């Protein structure tokens, strides 16, 4: 995939103006409240019985930081995105069966949080341009592979 | 799908909001175009597609224009959305699947608007109305 | 949503099919659970999940067993479904992904079955039919 | 993407069997009628405006054909099915931005045509599994290269 020096200094900027302990449990969150058959995946976490539950949750936020975590090593492989997330893909593919929909609605969930925190002069079209351009490698590469 | 709750929830975030509808309209239209450039083109005969453009603007007041009247008519939208769906589906032709783009970047403009006030809760009862208004937009198509 | 012709397709479409609807209804689920084994996690709890296994057959002719009655009841698909949603969607938290995969197998088992009358114009209204019935499935959600 | 040796011989079976004259154009009529907006991808080919339009229509027929004519480069190509429909890609992803969602609806279509022509004997759940496989393959490759 070929990014841009714009998409490049968009995505660090943006990154790098990301509160990880703050979007990661506020993201996982929203997929929990409004996507709530993904709740299924992590029943081994709570407590999951109402937005407050799920807000109060010490293992879905840690969890939120641990996808962030996930986000901040494509950061640093933006070349070779597919390759570092093989073991993410086949944990996700072949042994969770996570229908890969939900990648986009958690890469969603995380937008809409993102978008939230900056605010128009801050998440601006070419920005939001550059950032879902990579979210959408992330999801690929979560996503089966063939 | 929609509930009494959906509707209060959805009503009651219409009145907030709304005054700047079409700031709304323009800054989701525009964002779904540069975000998401296959939707580009079904409108390659403006002139003009840049966010901020005056089509842009133009279109984008239409667009939350006619979801203002859905929400009026939010208990029967079957009924105030069938004559978008035939135009949509038949005159247009839209892929339905860019539906779902544009209601995504009309969540992400509100909120990034009202964060405020674009709770958890209030996504979900705005995201069911917005797949209501898709699923009737739908109607027409086959 | 479904016009007066669709519920015709259907209606029809059933009174020709219905005798063989336990193996429509066996062939599949036992194709959804071995081509797509991603659903196999829900059925987890049985005994044997392979093609023709006695659990397999007889949760098939329960799936159309309900099927027929919401063509019974196809005006009227919401109440008719709303049993099947509470369960689907609030208690066994289904993924909605997979509604799609089971009318899918569905169709190809009709098909496959039935060659003879299953026409693209009998597919499009069975096809929209199984949406609605998933959209019904959807209400419990959220 | 590895394939088992029940899945390669499950796979040259079944394609072996196909009347490609005849599962073209049924696929791609049955596509044109059921996924109606795909019409507008195919506004090159005429009428198209009713059910008997579609597959009365000579050049759906024959590109039906060619539809077919794809799948077989991948079969000839199954261990690198990727490098074999690059330009393919672009094409429907670069140049006709064809939404990815069609060519499940498309393959889909195919595989339900498939099982008309061969019944239950024939198109038993393993042959449908690998088949399935296949498709998602194709269909993975047709989609934007990251
Ligand atoms: C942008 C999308 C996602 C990214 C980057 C991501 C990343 C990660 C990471 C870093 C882990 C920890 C890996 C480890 O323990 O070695 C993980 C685990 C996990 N993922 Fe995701 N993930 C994503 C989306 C999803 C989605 C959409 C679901 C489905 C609802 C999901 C379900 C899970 C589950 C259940 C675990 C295991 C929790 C546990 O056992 O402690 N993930 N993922
Ligand atoms: C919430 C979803 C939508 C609503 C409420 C909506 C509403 C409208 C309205 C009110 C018009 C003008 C009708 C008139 O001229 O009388 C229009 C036109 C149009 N829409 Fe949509 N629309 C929606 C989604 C979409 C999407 C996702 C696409 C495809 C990217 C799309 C493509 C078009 C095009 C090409 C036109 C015609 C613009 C022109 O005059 O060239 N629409 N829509
Ligand atoms: C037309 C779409 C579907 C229809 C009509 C349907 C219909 C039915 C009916 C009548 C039941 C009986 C429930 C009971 O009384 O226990 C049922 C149960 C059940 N369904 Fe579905 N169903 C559909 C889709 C699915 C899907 C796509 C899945 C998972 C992939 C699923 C998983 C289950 C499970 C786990 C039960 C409990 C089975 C058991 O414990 O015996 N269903 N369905
Ligand atoms: C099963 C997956 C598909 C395969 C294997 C496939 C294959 C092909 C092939 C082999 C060609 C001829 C390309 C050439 O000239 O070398 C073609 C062209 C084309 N494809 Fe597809 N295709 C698939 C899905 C789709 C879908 C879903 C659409 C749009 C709804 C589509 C739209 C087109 C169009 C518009 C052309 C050129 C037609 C013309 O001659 O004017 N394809 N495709």
């Amino acid at each position: 995939v070929e990014w841009s020096t714009a998409e490049r200094s968009a995505i660090a900027g943006l990154w790098g103006k990301i509160s990880v302990d703050e979007i990661g449990p506020q993201a996982l969150s929203r997929l929990l409240i409004v996507y709530p058959w993904t709740q299924r995946h992590f029943a081994a976490f709570g407590n999951l019985s109402s937005p407050a539950a799920i807000n109060g949750n010490p293992k879905v936020a840690h969890h939120g930081k641990v996808v962030m975590g996930g986000l901040e090593r494509a950061i640093k492989n933006m070349d070779n995105i597919k390759a570092a997330y093989s073991s993410l893909s086949v944990m996700h593919s072949e042994k969770l069966h996570v229908d890969p929909d939900n990648f986009r609605l958690l890469a969603d969930c995380i937008t809409v949080c993102v978008a939230m925190k900056f605010g128009p002069s801050a998440f601006t079209p070419d920005v939001q341009e550059a950032w879902q351009k990579f979210l959408a490698v992330v999801v690929a590469a979560l996503s089966r592979y063939h | 799908s929609l509930s009494d709750k959906d509707k209060d929830s959805i009503k009651a975030f219409w009145a907030k909001i709304s005054p700047k509808a079409e700031d709304i309209g323009a800054d989701a239209l525009a964002r779904m175009l540069t975000v998401y450039p296959q939707t580009k083109t079904y409108f390659s005969h403006w002139k003009d597609l840049s966010p901020g453009s005056a089509p842009v603007k133009k279109h984008g007041k239409t667009v939350m224009g006619s979801v203002a009247e859905a929400v009026s008519k939010i208990d029967d939208l079957t009924n105030g959305l069938l004559t978008l769906s035939e135009l949509h589906a038949f005159q247009l032709r839209v892929d339905p699947a860019n539906f779902k783009i544009l209601s995504h970047n009309l969540l992400v403009v509100l909120a990034q608007q009202f964060p405020n006030d674009f709770t958890p809760e209030v996504h979900v009862s705005m995201d069911k109305f917005l797949s209501l208004l898709s699923w009737s937009l739908s109607e027409k198509y086959r």
